[PDB]
């Protein structure tokens, strides 16, 4: 994912591998409720998809 | 300024029957009525009205004599008869600017038989597609439209 | 009324009395210096102090009528007292906002337009864009810059005479009544605060403020326009930067560029004159730059340039002791020393006759891009430092330092042949065609120049001869400040003497500077010029020669229409229509000509078909042999350095351009000039009263009226004789104008006299 | 009077003039599909089918 | 060169009855032109 402040004029990006353990705050609403979903599944890095 | 006092001006102490060119740029008409011209106004053949705030030209005399009428930068709209009847003798016409729906408003310009050049600019008759072929085939008297020919030539004095 | 009631009663003592008598209002201000109060120290303290009371604000009599004595919960607004020295009732900060939120309420129409300075800062703020943060090492070279854009850059005493006339309209002093240049600012600032009911003095600060120029000694490390300098704090920090750009508008002019162009010109051409002194005088006397002369922006302007300073020599004034040498400005700073006349042989078996300066001197360089300092002994380069943004910055300043110190060890590096020669095909000096062959190359040099070791110390690193960092070795006294160098603090102006070859030769015996350092390089006109002078359109080219030839014919236009209307001949053989004529093709300017002459016959035959217009743009056509033709002519053509310009006889053209609505001719884009003229009836007399053009007839006569005040001069009839009261009180007899001249051309027929007598 | 190309159907039975209706014709240049989220939305969607 | 310089193609529709100019026809060769004082006619 890529996160850009307006407010400093940065840029930034966090790669999936952080994703299992993140906050949630900084992603939106249809973001952040696809997250809480897919949260449970990620082993490693990898989501399970049988 | 105002109409009357403008045309006062540029007639210069003369009488109203010895101008051959009248430039009336940047006046006013009260409720967007043409005043002030009359028919002692037989000699003119160069007429300019810009920035003049009319509505319509429905007031104009008759100028036989009238040869290049120009409107430009207003917001004329509404039947062309007037200008077909009452000077049926124009030559060169200038409409840039103004405001006019479609060739159904347009078609009365037809009558006149001399009209050399037509000129529109900034009208939403031009947005129409094919603009330039469609006039030229309402208007087959005229022969060189915003400032160009059938055939996309400049037109020389 | 109460004021001649007071003065009477300050009449009737003695002392009083005598003080008026005696005193001249010239000394009015030196008796406004007499002040027997005391000045408050630490006036904080006191206002501290003051504020604890009931009625610490003064406010006028007024007030009484206005502002109830209490509000709704019965407190005190004013109380029945007097101020110490005067009438102001006494009153509290209740009043002041009782006054706020309940005071009767107009409209601040005018505020915007008297306080255009800080709502244009308030817009360029509003607008601006911010950028990322770097943190870094911050270096802020000293130099001065400006403060208050939106100046219009006058001089102190113009914008007291514009303010004068905007505000204080019946009060003007005697310069502005025997005054022609109506500024166009100034009608368009009295258009502006037709109805303003701010206090007078307030409006004369602002425009003040407005329309003045200010400038100061900053540290700066980033941009250096105006714009960038009012918010110097918030983009430059001693470890910090933060990227900004202001959204308003900037108003970056051009005359400097325009000034350069003409003082090469002048000094180009005058050199080879025979009389440079005088002929340049001339010119700059009689140019001007944007419908502006010449004289006022050499006075006003801080340029400085060889050609610029050289004019100022000859016309005598003070330049800095210093010369701009390889696009650095220098300057001694220590040490003296003595020119001596040489002769050397260079590398390419060349012999050059040099003059080269003997002592222990010191210099301080500061470039565009570089700042420099070097200590040279006797024919011997001591110590050289520079520091600079980029390596090519560092190589020309030490190229430029180097062959200044004109050394013994590089005479013998020369390589190649030193016959460089500028565009005008003028022999260049010596020490010139060294700096532009060693620009070309330097290698050869840098190897058998010198080579030692250096000391290593925090703050400054060596470079080797292909010009690389280095902390272990370097070249003879050169190295170069990690640090930037601060420029030079001052500049020493000293009484200089001018040699008639436009040399500037100190009081000790030395030249300073000289026509062959100018630049020959060529620019381009933003603004207009026009002269008046000599066949000089030497570099003016086509493009810019039709400018001033329709210049001239507009300037002279009422003589021209007398001598069109009755003597046609005598205005057509005027000579200075020749260089026209050179553009017209020389196989048909016979037919323009008579054709030109046959419309004009045409033209005064019939009336009432009067067209300036057509005769200013046709008559320069009509100076050459009028062979007969018959064809109708509709397009003349106009040679551009080999471009075949047309200008049509009826309606405008890319050549000549004249716009109706706003009366302003120009050609060829560049600017020409406007008509006298607003009527369709031949007459100038439409305007907006311009009380202007008026002579005084010595003190006031009694036989003439009662005296008038200025606002009602303009019911004078034309040549009528009245008094009015100009200046601070100064009743004089004044007169319209009967004769239309000016000022500027006395003394200038007895001016050439008397040099023709002297010489 | 106003150029209006879908107006040929008026006449034209549609699957003669399909080729109409294919605006690219090639590769456009966005590469619009791939990404994280459109994973995420794939592996919920999948076991919410299966819910 | 005695003439008016190079005119264009385009430009030559505004020079007058037998008036005569320089005008460029092509490749890198000038050629001096004079208009025409009569018109021919066709059917």
């Amino acid at each position: 994912y890529m996160f850009e402040s307006k407010s400093m004029k940065l840029r930034t990006q966090v790669p999936a591998e952080m994703l299992a353990n993140i906050d949630l705050k900084y992603f939106n609403k249809s973001t952040r409720e696809k997250i809480e979903k897919i949260r449970p599944l990620l082993i490693d890095g990898t989501a399970s998809l049988s | 300024m105002e109409m009357g006092r403008r045309i006062h001006l540029e007639l210069r102490n003369r009488t109203p029957s010895d101008v051959k060119e009248l430039v009336l740029d940047n006046s006013r008409s009260n409720e967007g009525k043409l005043e002030g011209l009359t028919d002692e106004f037989e000699e003119l053949e160069f007429l300019s009205t810009i920035n003049v705030g009319l509505t319509s030209i429905a007031n104009l005399p008759k100028l036989n004599k009238l040869k290049k009428l120009e409107l430009s930068d207003n917001r004329v709209s509404g039947g062309l008869e007037v200008l077909a009847e009452k000077c049926p003798n124009l030559t060169h016409l200038n409409l840039s600017g103004n405001k006019i729906k479609d060739l159904s408003t347009i078609e009365p310009l037809k009558k006149l038989e001399n009209l050399k050049s037509l000129d529109l600019f900034n009208c939403e008759v031009t947005n129409l597609n094919d603009y330039r072929e469609n006039v030229f085939k309402l208007l087959p008297q005229l022969t060189y439209l915003d400032g160009y020919d059938r055939d996309d030539k400049e037109a020389p004095d | 009324m109460e004021r001649i009631k007071e003065l009477r009663d300050l009449m009737s003592q003695s002392r009083t009395r005598e003080i008026l008598t005696k005193t001249t209002v010239d000394h009015m201000a030196i008796i406004k210096k007499y002040t027997s109060g005391r000045q408050e120290k630490n006036p904080a303290l006191r206002m501290k102090w003051m504020m604890a009371m009931k009625y610490p604000i003064t406010a006028d009599k007024r007030i009484m009528e206005m502002i109830p004595e209490r509000n709704e919960q019965r407190q005190t607004l004013w109380s029945k007292t007097n101020d110490a020295g005067s009438d102001r009732v006494m009153v509290s900060p209740l009043a002041v906002t009782w006054w706020n939120r309940n005071g009767p309420t107009t409209s601040t129409v005018h505020y915007p337009k008297v306080y255009k300075t800080y709502f244009e800062k308030v817009e360029r703020l509003k607008h601006g864009t911010f950028g990322p943060v770097h943190f870094r090492n911050q270096v802020k070279i000293r130099r001065r810059v400006d403060i208050n854009p939106g100046h219009a850059d006058l001089s102190a005493k113009e914008a007291q005479d514009v303010i004068m006339e905007v505000v204080f309209p019946n009060e003007v002093g005697a310069r502005i009544l025997t005054s022609e240049s109506q500024l166009t600012i100034t009608k368009e600032k009295k258009k502006e605060l037709q109805d303003c009911k701010i206090a007078p003095l307030m409006v004369a600060y602002m425009l003040e403020r407005e329309l003045v120029r200010k400038t100061r000694f900053l540290p700066v490390a980033g941009g250096t326009s105006s714009v960038y300098i009012e918010v110097l704090h918030l983009t430059q920090g001693t470890c910090w930067e933060q990227m900004y750009t202001p959204g308003g508008e900037v108003r970056n002019d051009d005359v400097d560029q325009s000034l350069i162009i003409a003082a090469r010109n002048i000094v180009r051409r005058a050199t080879v004159s025979a009389d440079p002194l005088a002929s340049l005088l001339e010119m700059c006397h009689s140019t001007q730059i944007g419908g502006v002369r010449m004289v006022d922006i050499l006075r006003q302007n801080p340029t400085e340039e060889q050609a610029v300073d050289i004019c100022k020599a000859a016309m005598g004034l003070r330049i800095s002791s210093s010369f701009s040498f390889g696009g650095f400005t220098f300057k001694r700073t220590s040490g003296s020393s003595v020119k001596r006349e040489e002769e050397v042989l260079t590398g390419n078996l060349q012999t050059l006759k040099i003059r080269v300066h003997e002592g222990y001197e010191e210099f301080t360089m500061v470039g565009r891009r570089a700042t420099a300092i070097l200590r040279k002994a006797t024919r011997r380069l001591i110590q050289l430092i520079v520091s600079g943004k980029d390596e090519q910055s560092i190589a020309e300043a030490i190229i430029v330092a180097m062959v200044f110190s004109q050394e013994d060890c590089m005479i013998k590096a020369v390589r190649g042949d030193l016959n460089f020669v500028n565009r005008a095909n003028q022999r260049l000096n010596p020490m010139h065609q060294l700096l532009r062959h060693f620009q070309k190359d330097a290698k050869v040099l840098f190897q058998n120049w010198g080579i030692e070791p250096i000391d290593n110390v925090m703050g400054m690193i060596g470079i080797l001869p292909d010009m690389t960092p280095s902390t272990e070795m370097s070249l003879r006294g050169v190295r170069v400040s990690k640090m930037g160098v601060d420029e030079y603090s001052s500049t020493e102006r000293v009484v200089v003497s001018i040699d008639r070859f436009l040399r500037v030769r100190d009081q000790r015996g030395n030249v300073l500077l000289s026509p062959e350092e100018v630049s020959e390089t060529q620019g381009t006109e933003k603004l207009t010029i026009t002269y008046s002078s000599s066949m000089m359109w030497e570099i003016n080219g086509p493009e810019s020669v039709l400018v001033n030839t329709y210049q001239w014919i507009i300037r002279n236009w009422e003589n021209v229409k007398i001598q069109w209307s009755q003597d046609p001949t005598m205005l057509y053989n005027k000579m200075e229509f020749e260089p026209f004529q050179s553009l017209v093709p020389k196989a048909a300017r016979g037919q323009y000509s008579g054709f030109v002459r046959v419309l004009f016959q045409q033209m005064r035959d019939v009336l009432g078909t009067f067209d300036t217009v057509q005769i200013i743009k046709l008559l320069p056509f009509a100076a050459a042999p009028p062979e007969q033709s018959r064809m109708q002519f509709s397009s003349l053509t106009v040679n551009v350095r080999g471009s075949g310009m047309r200008i049509v006889v009826r309606g405008n053209s890319p050549v000549f351009n004249y716009n109706k609505a706003t009366k302003r001719l120009t050609v060829l884009g560049k600017d020409a000039g406007a008509l006298m003229e607003d009527p369709d009836e031949g007459t100038a007399g439409v305007e907006s009263a311009v009380l202007r053009g008026f002579l005084i007839l010595g003190k006031e006569n009694k036989r003439y009226g009662p005296a008038l005040s200025i606002n009602e001069l303009s019911n004078l009839a034309k040549g009528e004789k009245a008094n009015v009261l100009i200046g601070q009180g100064d009743v004089v007899l004044v007169m319209k104008r009967k004769r239309d001249s000016s000022i500027l051309t006395d003394s200038q027929t007895a001016t050439k006299r008397i040099r023709m007598a002297i010489n | 009077m106003d150029v209006n190309p879908t107006l040929l159907f008026l006449k034209v039975p549609v699957q003669n003039a399909i080729s109409t209706t294919f605006p690219y014709t090639g590769d456009p240049p966005y590469s619009h599909g791939t990404g994280t989220g459109y994973t995420m939305d794939t592996v919920n969607r999948t076991h919410k089918y299966s819910e």
